[PDB]
């Protein structure tokens, strides 16, 4: 699994993956900040990105109107956006200019896995019973939360399930 | 044929111990945003389904702590459905994952 993937198809990396490597790009974490920047680790281009950050810090959680109404309000966010633009841990992805970055690694889950295959099961179980009655209890396995996984997406199509039966019992 | 028809990429994966997602907010920002315009440059993405847009208008009142959690803003954030104390079993049927 690539780290692209958690934004691609974020619920199989938030189920599956072991390992939490988050990427820290905003100001204050991993001991980054604005009067150290240089000091700290680009040494010394041709882009305004170049040994340059994200997301800044510009004050606290406030919220100031004086309006007719005291509906319609302005908010201050707490972490200010310097630029309010879209394309910067992109591009800093591609290693095509320099700047601060930092992973972060957070165990989670240990103790290996075991993975059993549906069709091994479905083409196994079919030389001794009727096909159609392995098929049509299978499907109902399969929509066991009422919503068929079939149906959902190929991209996104992952659930979770509270201690199954595998394989359920077929009628005579 | 039927079989492959049907269930052709279909898996179940078991843990030992079951144990869901501890942290709250995700902070991962490896790929764009839609900044402000219906139609962004980029395709849409999987991950702005979790988004924490920033707002304009809100209460004097209004705290961070109501729907967007712990999370930073600007940040993802996800709901407690995906990090149930008791899943045990994993189920999908994709072919995103092949070598």
């Amino acid at each position: 699994i690539s780290v692209l993937d958690v934004c691609s198809r974020p619920e199989m990396v938030l189920l599956l993956n072991k390992t939490y490597y988050t990427f820290s790009l905003w100001e204050g974490d991993c001991n980054i900040t604005r009067y150290n920047v240089n000091e700290t680790e680009c040494k010394d281009n041709d882009h305004p990105y170049s040994c340059r950050l994200w997301r800044y810090r510009e004050g606290k959680e406030e919220v100031k109107c004086l309006t007719s109404d005291h509906t319609r309000c302005l908010y201050y966010p707490e972490y200010s956006n310097p630029e309010a633009l879209f394309d910067f841990g992109f591009l800093s992805y591609m290693r095509n200019f320099p700047g601060p970055q930092c992973i972060e690694s957070t165990s989670i889950r240990q103790q290996d896995y075991e993975v059993y295959s549906i069709y091994q099961e479905c083409k196994l179980a079919s030389k001794t019973y009727g096909i159609d009655s392995v098929l049509f209890s299978l499907k109902n396995f399969l929509n066991y939360t009422g919503k068929p996984v079939n149906e959902m997406p190929n991209a996104r199509a992952f659930v979770g399930l509270i201690d199954p039966k595998f394989p359920p019992t077929y009628p005579n | 044929r039927k079989c492959y028809q049907e269930f052709a990429h279909c898996y179940l994966v078991k843990y030992k111990t079951p144990q869901p997602w501890p942290n709250e907010g995700l902070i991962a920002d490896q790929c764009p945003l839609p900044g402000l315009a219906d139609v962004s440059f980029y395709p849409y993405q999987a991950i702005w389904d979790y988004y924490a847009k920033i707002e304009n208008i809100r209460p004097a009142n209004w705290t961070s702590s109501k729907l967007y959690g712990k999370a930073r803003m600007g940040s993802y954030y996800i709901p407690k459905r995906l990090r149930n104390i008791n899943n045990t079993h994993i189920l999908f049927c994709s072919d995103v994952l092949y070598s």
